[PDB]
């Protein structure tokens, strides 16, 4: 599962 | 969007950009005061940017409106991604016009094999990164439930569907989250997740909007 928010889900 | 094409300015007039000093997610305008996006796109202080094509240049048709309310589904789960839907209320109503227009909600769920239009400002590479200035578009089919579950064993709930191409090369990607999957002129999906982007046997996974139409209307009526 990798969400598709920019730049990434984890990066925020 | 990987493997897509340049939509053309304001050809997807329900597409919005959610902005926090940078584009981070898409969304879909469903009436003059409300946007549908993904719950995992929630953040305070969002500015909704409507009428966009080139998100880095002022072209003249933009409306920038702050979010006044954000309402994540009550049963959203950030681990499983189940119920990955959010409603954003605009501080003031958008001025609807040829470049800023609502998308209709579904009256029934869509079927496997129906070609849908997916759009956004997300990454255009399956390996590495290339972020576009202008809106990108992709035509992709809804996959069968059984193929979707085979691709992501144990992870597909009744509130998700897969769309795309099992050979790879054509998919949504980071920066597309929250944006629309439109089929037969209705909003059937919200960009949610996948393993990588545009990888073989790893199709995009989308929130199944038809399961939430009563919740959406009830939430709009009461907020
Ligand atoms: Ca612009």
């Amino acid at each position: 599962i990798s969400t598709r928010k920019y730049p990434s889900d984890w990066e925020e | 969007i990987v493997g897509g094409y340049t939509c053309g300015a304001n050809t997807v007039p329900y597409q919005v950009s959610l902005n926090s000093g940078y584009h981070f997610c898409g969304g879909s305008l469903i009436n003059s005061q409300w946007v549908v996006s993904a719950a995992h796109c929630y953040k305070s202080g969002i500015q909704v940017r409507l009428g966009e094509d080139n998100i880095n240049v002022v072209e003249g048709n933009e409306q920038f409106i702050s979010a006044s309310k954000s309402i994540v589904h009550p049963s959203y789960n950030s681990n499983t991604l189940n119920n990955d839907i959010m409603l954003i209320k605009l501080k003031s109503a958008a001025s609807l016009n040829s470049r800023v227009a609502s998308i209709s909600l579904p009256t029934s769920c869509a079927s496997a094999g129906t070609q849908c239009l997916i759009s956004g400002w997300g990454n255009t590479k399956s390996s590495g990164t290339s972020y576009p200035d202008v809106l990108k578009c992709l035509k992709a089919p809804i996959l069968s439930d059984s193929s979707c579950k085979s691709a992501y064993p144990g992870q597909i709930t009744s509130n998700m569907f897969c769309a795309g191409y099992l050979e790879g090369g054509k998919d949504s990607c980071q920066g597309d989250s929250g944006g629309p999957v439109v089929c037969s002129g209705k909003l059937q999906g919200i960009v949610s997740w996948g393993s990588g982007c545009a990888q073989k046997n790893k199709p995009g996974v989308y929130t199944k909007v038809c399961n939430y139409v009563s919740w959406i209307k009830q939430t709009i009526a009461s907020n």
